[PDB]
């Protein structure tokens, strides 16, 4: 959820 | 004995960047929240909410980017800006020297824990002792009025406010809480993680370059450096209060755009 969003922003 | 050498112009430089860089990330600086809450900007005066009339005004009258309780939509609101602050807080995290040669789960790691200790001190920046900024600027809700939404909303931000009251007093700039911030986020201890070292040794250079930034800026305040690392232990407990309340809503009461796709 948290994680979606980082992994997502991070690429 | 402090001096201008070569390790002292190192560390004003990564301050610099991530000053930088912290200003592209977050658009609404504490400088500019600071502006418009002492009425010190030429930019348009935010709508105030203070009670339940002037809420309905602000709905209509302040545009963001339904359910039946006001309560409800307010703390909507409030989780769909979160979820934003995460994307800018990911994207600052970026720009963190040493920061996307770690182990990609490492960073997701750091990240996961981090935002909301991120999240509450920069909250600090948009928040005086009558309440906080909201839509970008555009509006300013009450603590007050916060305070009296029905149980358990009345209480959501109060925990953010002690916090701010007591955190604001130490009257960071921009520059400091740029340092501040990524020294949050490159916090070895956080559970999960495959590779502490690579961690601690980014973040042993941001403590440095934090302690030589309040020192230059702070004149009048010999430990401040040792004021902020108290507060992240605070901020720890705030967030553990946060989670544990986030759990009640969820559980005990009835989703953002990105969070769908
Ligand atoms: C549409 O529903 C409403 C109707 C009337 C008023 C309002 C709402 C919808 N509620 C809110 O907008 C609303 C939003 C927030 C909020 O959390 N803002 C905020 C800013 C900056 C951030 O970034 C960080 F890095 F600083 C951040 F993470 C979060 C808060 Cl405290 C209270 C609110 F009532």
């Amino acid at each position: 959820g948290l994680e979606a969003i980082i992994r997502k922003a991070l690429m | 004995h402090m001096q201008l050498n070569p390790e002292s112009a190192d560390l004003r430089a990564l301050a610099k960047h991530l000053y930088d860089s912290y200003i592209k990330s977050f658009p609404l600086t504490k400088a500019k929240a600071r502006a418009i809450l002492t009425g010190k900007t030429t930019d348009k005066s935010p709508f105030v909410i203070y009670d339940m009339n002037s809420l309905m005004m602000g709905e209509d009258k302040i545009k963001f980017k339904q359910s039946k309780e006001v309560a409800i939509r307010i703390f909507q609101g409030a989780q769909f800006r979160s979820v934003e602050a995460v994307q800018e807080i990911t994207e600052y995290a970026k720009s963190i020297p040493g920061f996307v040669n770690l182990d990609l789960n490492d960073q997701v790691t750091l990240l996961k824990y981090g935002v909301h200790e991120i999240i509450y001190t920069m909250l600090a920046s948009l928040m005086n002792k009558d309440g906080v900024l909201i839509s970008e600027g555009q509006g300013f809700m009450t603590r007050e009025f916060l305070k009296s939404l029905r149980k358990p909303f009345g209480d959501f931000m109060e925990p953010k406010f002690e916090f701010a009251v007591k955190f604001n007093a130490l009257e960071l700039d921009d520059s400091d809480l740029a340092i501040f911030i990524a020294v949050i986020i490159l916090s070895g201890d956080r559970p999960g993680l495959l590779n502490v070292k690579p961690i601690e040794d980014i973040q042993d250079n941001l403590l440095q370059a934090l302690e030589l930034q309040l020192k230059l800026n702070h004149p009048e305040s010999s430990q401040l450096f040792a004021k902020l690392l108290q507060k992240m232990t605070d901020l720890r407990q705030i967030v553990t209060e946060h989670v544990q309340l986030l759990q009640v809503i969820k559980k005990t009461e009835t989703l953002h755009p990105l969070l769908q796709e």
